[PDB]
């Protein structure tokens, strides 16, 4: 089986950072930038 | 304030520039924001379906002469831009055959009647001497993101469904200005700029775009 | 700006670039429910 | 120098004045001297509990 | 496959407050809706305020009057709270004239009657007066809309006039909700939820509509190029 990301993977960076996915938005809901270009993933600054 | 004039600015089939000034204190937001979430969102395309190779039975095997495998073949072939000349036509099919050695281009499909490549140039695959390829690709018409597990299209037995991403804009921003009209100072200037494929014009999007927001707001009209 | 708006956040926010890793632990392998099945042979109790 | 908690949200929506700034509000026959942010937030806890006294 | 018509509720109470629900709707069209005339409602309804006002032996906004429980800046703060019709489409601009003498209450219908002009509360509470107290006072009222500070306009007819802050729109507060809805097997609906406040010189519904009219009249725009 092929598997996409999904609500409940859990995601990790190499300096410790971990978490699931609790939310997948459409593109026009995401923050983005004044030309135009969308982010893809926003963390919480409260982990750090 | 009067009516403002409207400008038109455009580079090829793919980018344009539209602007709208002079326009009251904080219409730029109020105009801008709702065109920018239709476009990128409800904009009508085309998208490659499913695919049949000829002596393959599923998507996590490889071809003799071939260098790819089908997954990447198939990741290959949702880059394909496909533009329908009739506005009628809802489904077409799309032949290949080859031998190798050759690097098979989108420019190897047989031609069909009212249906434009956009992108010739895309490359598909590489042969080595003594592969071959036959295979028919599937492009329907459609709106927004549909999953291969939703759709399940197969036209043929060993037929493999594809993710379909039929939106024709690729990017959209806009900005505002600050402009002024005699003693008026606090006005606004709207530009707008579209990024398409090329399948659809930004002019064309924008006017379609304005539409579905003119069709949405007769909706307020009987109270039940 | 924000998507749903078209206003700007009120402070600057911090974007960058960042690597972040798909981690063996899929919801899709834990998501489990029982009503009733196999017992065990000598207290009789469920399996676990 | 505002009449009302709905005259001082207004003037925050024009961009006039922010939320963190003291001014003058008029507020349960009081005149207060508070910021609108802080007026907000007792209307959140009026309205939840539907008893403004 | 594309979705069918939504269905348009109300639900108004009285003159000052009414809820309106549009459902279902395609995903995210909720928040595309909601925004745009959330925005226009509170900065774009034609209406009427007061914007300046003369007081007789009153020389600045910060002083008091003998005779006279308030003061010069409650006076003006309930002056902001008068609610005022024209009834002439022509009419664009008239002056109040009131005359007091202690010790009553003044009230909003102790104004002086104009034609094509109407009071909407006439019950409001102006000052309170005791035994030998005068209270000669002027007020002008325009048209507009939005909000516009005092030090902006700037607006004084005769000297020793005070300039007051013109709360042109009769919006008082605009609240939408969005939630999630489902219709078989769709499940990613929108459901909106609509609710104004006024202030009674137009009604709630009344607002909403003329709304969704400079809406459509700004997308007609995009027509002729250059
Ligand atoms: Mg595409």
């Amino acid at each position: 089986q092929k598997r996409k990301l999904q609500v409940g993977d859990k995601l990790a960076n190499r300096h410790g950072n971990k978490g699931v996915v609790a939310k997948i938005l459409p593109v026009e809901d995401m923050p983005h930038l004044p030309d135009g270009t969308p982010v893809d993933v926003i963390l919480n600054p409260l982990g750090v | 304030l009067k009516a403002p004039v409207f400008t038109v600015r455009t580079q090829g089939r793919e980018y344009g520039e539209f602007v709208l000034e002079p326009l009251e204190r904080g219409f730029g937001v109020t105009l801008g924001n709702p065109l920018r979430r239709i476009l990128l969102s409800s904009i009508p395309g085309t998208a490659v379906t499913s695919v049949y190779i000829e002596d393959v039975l599923h998507e996590f095997s490889t071809i003799p002469g071939v260098k790819e495998d089908v997954v990447e073949i198939i990741l290959n072939l949702k880059e394909l831009v496909v533009r329908f000349l009739n506005p009628s036509l809802q489904t077409v099919t799309l032949l290949l055959k080859a031998e190798g050695p050759k690097e098979v281009k989108a420019r190897d499909f047989l031609p069909v009647a009212d249906v434009e490549i956009m992108n010739p140039d895309l490359h598909i695959a590489t042969l080595e001497e003594g592969g071959r390829l036959n295979m028919e690709v599937r492009v329907d018409r459609g709106v927004g993101y549909v999953p291969a597990e939703k759709h399940g299209i197969k036209d043929r037995i060993n037929a493999i469904p594809v993710d379909a991403v039929f939106s024709p804009v690729r990017r959209v921003a806009f900005q505002v200005e600050d402009t002024r009209l005699g003693q008026r100072t606090d006005l606004d200037k709207l530009t707008l700029r579209i990024w398409t494929d090329g399948s659809v014009t930004p002019l064309e999007a924008l006017n379609q775009a304005v539409e579905i927001l003119r069709e949405h707001l007769t909706y307020f009209s009987n109270p039940q | 700006y924000d998507g749903r708006t078209g206003e700007p956040i009120e402070g600057p926010i911090v974007v960058g670039q960042m690597f972040i890793m798909k981690l063996y632990h899929m919801v899709e392998d834990k998501m489990h429910a029982r009503s009733t099945g196999p017992y065990s042979l000598i207290t009789q109790q469920p399996l676990g | 120098v505002f009449a009302n908690p709905d005259e001082a949200l207004l003037a925050v929506a024009h961009g006039i004045v922010d939320l963190q700034d003291v001014v003058t509000v008029r507020y349960m026959g009081k005149r207060l001297e508070t910021s609108p942010g802080r007026i907000l937030f007792a209307r959140i806890v009026a309205e939840a509990v539907e008893d403004e006294k």
